[PDB]
């Protein structure tokens, strides 16, 4: 990951205005609505089967807060990406075998909702800067697959 | 959902699979545990202690569900639904795992069939097992 | 090859894309270089020196070929063939690159459209761009 | 990678009888015949468009010898997987951007043809042992994508 200072300023200042519950609801929503393999967890979300169901689901917004709160633990501690996420890499295998292909998609999808929500500010490097942290996050959850 | 010639290559392969179907299912599971260590992360309640009475029985069930897929290959959307309701409503078994066991089947089939790697047979069994995945990973129906 | 409602969501998206099509193509390329560093490994002959006269022109061509895909979305198997013959018979441009630029488009579209991430619009534009890939990666025809 | 000594004996003794030109022709053939993204390189192979075309192609057999000769440089030097393959990881990006998804498939496919050619000897751990070297090989060619 290790972004350049101007890239870091761009991603972390877009984070600084980010609506973590609604960008998270819409990141996790955006992923869930392709009907991909993550729809197998629709039963823990309790609503996903329609657009209005997933976009308004308090459990997709709340889980959105957890995935993106960890993504922020990334932007606070990019010197880790091996210890800050390790309990998550454990959860996301030793209790949830759920394939890290799913994490790559959530990651990719996250950059997209940020560019929806801040489309006047979505610069070519800010989205890539996001993707560098995100590819780190997917690789970090995948670390336990050594 | 599928193509006409793919069915013919599946019916041909599964025809020499015959009574061996359950053993190839059993081997494909053991192979997936060894060849994709991540499935040991699912915390299997199974023993895997060589010759396992549970793996031969699960192998026969996976195999009979493959026979059900062959028997209904354009008509299986609901015929594997009980197995979807398993892999989804219990354990959350990621459909990416299916691809791993399916590679493991293709390999075990190749250990007994003429080539198994032809365009007609490899494209077929990769995309057929992909539709067995797609249908095991159907929604409520 | 495709579905009826996916076309409607593509035609709707591409309708607000309009004259902006070439700029979204241009941005999607620059975005793919930054957001997937591997494409810099292709040794591009391009300058990427900000505001580049070659990236706006290539962007308009990628975009007009997307208009051609929208105009022919179930009939494009040969209508993108000149672009297949490019990406295959020259440079060997891996179709995995297409998915990266297509994500980059979806993002830039989302920076201007109402949601862009609906089931109808996201499933459509992911699977439509996947068929634009499948058809750009056709054989001799 | 770093296989256990009995696993190493199984994979390397199956290598010891392996027909590198014909297991390589049929590995590379097996991959090429799914009509996947590697068919974009069919023009350098010169024959692929039919079963008999790819299976009998001297260029698919010869390229099969190169990919599997490197796989053997693996089984000879598993202590490397970062320097023995580095010229290949370079070739397979800095001259051939060609996505490492393609390498994962060739790898997976290789284990399958070995189990065709030696189906009386294809043990549950020998195929996995192959896959551990192979997943190493794909990760090694992908190293340059840091
Ligand atoms: C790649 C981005 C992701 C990150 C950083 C992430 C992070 C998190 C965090 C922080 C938690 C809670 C940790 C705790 O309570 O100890 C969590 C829980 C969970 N995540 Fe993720 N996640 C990601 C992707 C995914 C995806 C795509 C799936 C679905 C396939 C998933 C499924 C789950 C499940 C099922 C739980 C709840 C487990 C439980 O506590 O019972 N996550 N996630
Ligand atoms: C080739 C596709 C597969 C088929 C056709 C299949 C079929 C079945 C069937 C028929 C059962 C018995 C219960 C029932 O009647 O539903 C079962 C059980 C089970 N399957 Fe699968 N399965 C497949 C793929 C997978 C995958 C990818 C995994 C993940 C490793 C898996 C893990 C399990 C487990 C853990 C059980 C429960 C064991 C028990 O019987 O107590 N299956 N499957
Ligand atoms: C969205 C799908 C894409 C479309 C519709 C598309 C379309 C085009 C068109 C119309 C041309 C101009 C020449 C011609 O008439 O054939 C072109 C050039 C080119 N494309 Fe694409 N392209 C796409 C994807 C890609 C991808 C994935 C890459 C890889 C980074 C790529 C790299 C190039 C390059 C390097 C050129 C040559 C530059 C020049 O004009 O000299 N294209 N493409
Ligand atoms: C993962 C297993 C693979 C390994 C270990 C491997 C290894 C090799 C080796 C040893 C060479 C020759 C090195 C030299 O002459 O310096 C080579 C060349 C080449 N490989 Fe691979 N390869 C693999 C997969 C692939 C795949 C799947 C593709 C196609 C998408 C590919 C495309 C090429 C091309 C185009 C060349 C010729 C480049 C040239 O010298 O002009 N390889 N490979």
């Amino acid at each position: 990951v290790h972004l350049t200072p101007e890239e870091k300023s761009a991603v972390t200042a877009l984070w600084g205005k980010v609506n973590v519950d609604e960008v998270g609801g819409e990141a996790l929503g955006r992923l869930l609505v392709v009907y991909p393999w993550t729809q197998r967890f629709f039963e823990s979300f309790g609503d996903l089967s329609t657009p209005d169901a997933v976009m308004g689901n308090p459990k997709v917004k709340a889980h959105g807060k957890k995935v993106l709160g960890a993504f922020s633990d990334g932007l606070a501690h990019l010197d880790n990406l091996k210890g800050t996420f390790a309990t998550l890499s454990e959860l996301h295998c030793d209790k949830l075998h759920v394939d890290p292909e799913n994490f790559r998609l959530l990651g990719n999808v996250l950059v997209c909702v940020l560019a929806h929500h801040f489309g006047k500010e979505f610069t070519p490097p800010v989205q890539a800067a996001y993707q560098k942290v995100v590819a780190g996050v997917a690789n970090a959850l995948a670390h336990k697959y050594h | 959902v599928l193509s006409p010639a793919d069915k013919t290559n599946v019916k041909a392969a599964w025809g020499k699979v015959g009574a061996h179907a359950g053993e190839y299912g059993a081997e494909a599971l053991e192979r997936m545990f060894l060849s994709f260590p991540t499935t040991k992360t699912y915390f299997p309640h199974f023993d895997l202690s060589h010759g396992s009475a549970q793996v031969k029985g699960h192998g026969k069930k996976v195999a009979d569900a493959l026979t059900n897929a062959v028997a209904h290959v354009d008509d299986m959307p609901n015929a594997l639904s009980a197995l979807s309701d398993l892999h989804a409503h219990k354990l959350r078994v990621d459909p990416v795992n299916f691809k791993l066991l399916s590679h493991c089947l293709l390999v075990t089939l190749a250990a007994h069939l003429p080539a198994e790697f032809t365009p007609a047979v490899h494209a077929s069994l990769d995309k057929f097992l992909a539709s067995v995945s797609t249908v095991l990973t159907s929604k409520y129906r």
